């Protein structure tokens, strides 16, 4: 119970505030037309995962 | 006599590398245009066309 | 049932003054990769260059 | 007049994927496919190898 | 079968090499669409200087540009009369697809 708490308050604290990263922006040509329909010209490098 | 083959190239004494365009693979080539942003560019591009 | 194609401006414009190209340079941008805006200041800096 | 916000870049998340592979079926080595494409799509192949 | 391929990326090392052998196997007529290359016309008295593989044919980052080679074999004279006779096949798979 005690995790949810501190869980929550940690969610009730994310006074996080995100400013653009690094950020690649992929010449067209090179990617795989599957990929390119997905990118909005540029992203982070860090992409994480979908 | 005995020339196998008589191309027409861009010449490359005029469109000199002062300008930044090799023509060895017998067309303009330059390296650092059109370009990704963020990452290296990579060798042999076919954006340096 | 359509054909695409380019027209040049020459073609329906009778005044000839206000005319300094021709499908020629829209051929070229069609090999052209979409330019974020950076890239596009990345190509004018070379060019400067 | 007040401190309100931290400014982290690259926010992580408060959820992930957690994966747990079949050792007997999982290839040991990275994916590799074309340099762009895994810069992109990579973390992802390999995470749902 | 015609096969075309639009777009190499994605495919897998073991779909390649037997689409490849394919080719080799069951006459298989494999179109790649996706390959910008460079084009040089070499004399057949130097040969091939540069060499590829059907490996990196299928897999080369798509935005990259090969430099393929292709013999102009009109100025090679004729074997003479009492050369031996040659028992193997010279076989090719790569060819353009435009003038």
């Amino acid at each position: 119970v005690s995790g949810l708490l501190m869980v929550l308050f940690k969610v009730m604290t994310d006074n996080r505030l995100v400013i653009v990263g690094e950020t690649t922006t992929p010449m067209s040509n090179t990617l795989s037309t599957v990929v390119n329909n997905v990118l909005r010209t540029t992203y982070h490098n860090n992409v994480g995962v979908n | 006599y005995g020339a196998a083959v008589v191309n027409i190239d861009l010449n490359r004494d005029f469109f000199d590398t002062a300008t930044g365009i090799d023509l060895t693979k017998g067309i303009p080539l330059v390296q650092d245009l059109l370009v990704p942003i963020g990452v290296t560019a990579g060798a042999e591009q076919s954006a340096e066309y | 049932r359509y054909h695409e194609s380019v027209l040049e401006i020459a073609d329906i414009f009778d005044q000839a003054d206000f005319i300094q190209t021709s499908d020629a340079v829209r051929q070229l941008r069609a090999l052209m990769p979409t330019l974020s805006t950076s890239q596009i200041r990345h190509a004018i800096e070379r060019i400067a260059q | 007049l007040s401190d309100d916000f931290k400014q982290i870049s690259d926010p992580k998340g408060y959820l992930t994927y957690s994966v747990k592979y079949e050792d007997q079926f999982t290839k040991k080595d990275k994916l590799r496919a074309s340099e762009a494409d895994d810069r992109i799509v990579g973390p992802t192949v390999n995470l749902f190898k | 079968v015609h096969m075309t391929i639009n777009e190499r990326a994605g495919m897998s090392k073991l779909v390649a090499d037997n689409i490849i052998a394919s080719v080799i196997k069951s006459n298989w007529v494999v179109d790649i669409l996706d390959i910008e290359y460079t084009a040089e016309v070499m004399t057949p008295s130097e040969g091939y200087t540069q060499h590829v593989d059907a490996e990196s044919i299928m897999t080369a980052p798509k935005g990259k540009l090969f430099h393929l080679q292709f013999m102009d074999g009109l100025l090679r004279p004729e074997p003479s009369a009492f050369d031996p006779p040659a028992s193997g096949e010279d076989m090719r798979l790569i060819y353009p697809l435009q003038p």
